[PDB]
């Protein structure tokens, strides 16, 4: 608000997650490693209150890299055969500062024929007095 | 740790 005595700073959670799991038979193009990749805040806080959009650059050798999410639950499935640093956007829903987080999540995928790959890490955003439309939505999450 | 190939025909810097 614009009455503030209290420097109040709104902390907002994002969460990088992937999960891997291999095909013993790969795909026509010889893709062996399947992943799904996740962008979002944590159980009960939903990002979507702050967050507008979401994009995942991944390799250009996978057709069209970049997957954009403006809809719930932001996420990428596709096939592979192998991992790699994989940079993540989350879109921010503000006319003040950076309208996008870039979280460079490593996608590892673990060893044919015994692969269980279940990761979920959690970023924090902590935005030392935002404007009341910011404030508004943070705490809306 | 059984981690997969990774594809380093990109560079990280």
């Amino acid at each position: 608000g614009s009455h503030m005595a209290s420097s109040c700073a709104v902390q907002v959670k994002l969460e990088l997650g992937h999960r891997a799991q291999v095909r013993k038979k790969p795909t026509v193009e010889g893709f062996t490693h399947d992943w799904m990749v996740f962008v979002r805040g944590p159980e009960h806080s939903n990002i979507q209150h702050f967050v507008e959009k979401v994009v995942f650059h991944l390799h250009e050798s996978f057709p069209r890299p970049k997957r954009v999410c403006k809809d719930p639950p932001y996420k990428v499935e596709e096939s592979g055969y192998a991992g790699f640093i994989l940079p993540i956007e989350v879109y921010f829903k503000n006319k003040e500062e950076p309208r996008k987080v870039r979280f460079d999540y490593d996608l590892f995928l673990h060893l044919e024929g015994h692969p269980p790959v279940n990761h979920l890490r959690c970023e924090k955003l902590t935005f030392n007095n935002p404007t009341e439309d910011f404030r508004r939505k943070l705490l809306k999450a | 740790g059984g981690k997969a190939p990774r594809k380093q025909l990109a560079t990280k810097a």
